[PDB]
């Protein structure tokens, strides 16, 4: 039961980010370390979910390869938002059966010059906005994207790679069960890109982190 | 003629006599027409009250020539997978893929024993993300795609006269277009009216949608 942990997405002017860690678990061990969790799907889009690796396997197989033959047998691209609609249906079904899918999806993409950015549990509840997270990306993350999203006029690619950021850090220093290194897609220009891993920088020297001030008996 | 109860008997000519006859089941109803310019399709039928033109999903709908049982069949087969794919996609079943379907149907019910051909022949217009569509379906489970075309009785005329107008078709507003579909359904014959003439339309900003009594006045 290798599992993934927080995946977070945010909308800029003129597309969108998603960013994750490269970590499967397994409980508390940190089991790999260079896991590339972020999945293309078709021309427009890419998906990542929190929760079970091997659920995310078999959904994401399941509709790269209906995206793929549509478009090979004369029934053209799937777009992110065709996508997003299939897989809630599947989530939904096998919740139904009491077999579910036992993630949470983040999917993003852009077509048409429209980013989209949205969600799915795992019984199928769905939404979209400007940003959306899972794992502890929901208690981490968004309120700080939705802090920086309050600006009128929305953010740039690079205001929203600074927040994207800052997320980052806290994850890695709240979330028990990751690691400094981290991917982002970028959804741009009607065509995803997945960029190398990379890491952020840390404080740890603060003066009340000191041996001294820590210490519970002097 | 020995080789001609069954569809599954070739005959030594390599001909399918079976698929043959169900196909004269279609060019013995009431004739249809078909045409397209760059944004829209038009159906025009005569009826000879017979249903004739049934809407399948919200952008493609179709006319009949041949045994009707078999048409109603055809259509809550399409309805079904149209609702289906928009269901699971949120977005228009893409026509390439409805004619294919429907294709493969018909091939089926002429390579068993327990199992007919279908005596109807479709014209199905439909409006996607890559424009306006016309394909023809017959029987020996055949489907062509028409910038114009005529199915059923004496439908020959019909397709005469669209042969030397079809190239003008393109540049065509709805309105010139629909008299075309008219004019060729007219070669096809009493005269036209409002009481036995059907008029149907689909395309951009155009929902699949039969012409009441009334819009079509305009036109007859």
């Amino acid at each position: 039961m290798a599992s993934g942990g927080s995946v977070i997405g945010v909308k800029y002017n003129g597309g969108v980010l998603l960013a994750c860690d490269t970590l499967l678990s397994y409980g508390s061990l940190a089991k790999w370390p260079n896991i590339p969790r972020m999945k293309l799907v078709g021309a427009y889009t890419v998906m990542c979910a929190t929760g079970d690796y091997a659920d995310f396997q078999e959904m994401t197989t399941m509709i790269e390869n209906h995206v793929n033959r549509q478009q090979m047998y004369g029934g053209g691209a799937l777009t992110p938002n065709e996508v997003f609609c299939y897989l809630q249906r599947h989530v939904y079904h096998k919740r139904s059966q009491f077999e579910p899918c036992l993630c949470r999806f983040v999917v993003a993409g852009c077509h048409g010059g429209e980013p989209f950015l949205g969600g799915v549990d795992d019984v199928g509840t769905r939404w979209t906005d400007d940003c959306v997270a899972a794992g502890y990306g929901a208690y981490v993350a968004l309120p700080l994207l939705r802090q920086a999203l309050e600006k009128p006029g929305g953010l740039t690619r690079e205001e929203a790679i600074r927040v994207i950021k800052d997320c980052l850090r806290v994850l890695f220093y709240r979330e028990c069960r990751a690691i400094n290194k981290f991917q982002i897609a970028d959804a741009t220009s009607d065509m995803v890109s997945i960029g190398e891993p990379f890491e952020v920088e840390t404080n740890w020297e603060y003066d009340g982190f000191c041996f001294e001030k820590t210490a519970i008996i002097r | 003629n020995q080789y001609d109860t069954n569809t599954t008997t070739w005959s030594p000519t390599g001909r399918l006599f079976q698929v043959e006859y169900a196909n004269e089941a279609v060019n013995n109803g009431s004739a249809a027409v078909g045409t397209k310019n760059k944004d829209f399709v038009v159906l025009t039928a005569l009826k000879r009250y017979q249903e004739k033109v049934f809407k399948l999903d919200d952008h493609v709908g179709m006319a009949i020539a041949g045994l009707v049982a078999d048409g109603r069949m055809l259509a809550r087969f399409v309805r079904t997978e149209c609702m289906n794919y928009r269901y699971m996609h949120d977005s228009d079943n893409p026509l390439p893929l409805i004619a294919e379907i429907v294709g493969e149907k018909y091939q089926r019910h002429i390579q068993f024993a327990g199992k007919r051909p279908f005596g109807v022949g479709l014209l199905i217009a439909g409006y996607d993300s890559t424009g306006p569509h016309l394909y023809h379906t017959v029987p020996s489970g055949d489907v062509f795609d028409f910038k114009a075309t005529a199915m059923g009785l004496r439908s020959q005329a019909a397709r005469t006269y669209l042969e030397k107008h079809f190239e003008s078709f393109p540049d065509c507003g709805l309105d010139e277009l629909i008299m075309h579909a008219l004019k060729a359904l007219a070669a096809a014959t009493a005269e036209l009216n409002i009481k036995n003439t059907t008029i149907a339309i689909v395309g951009k900003g155009t929902p699949f949608m039969v012409l009441t009594e009334e819009a079509a006045r305009k036109y007859l």
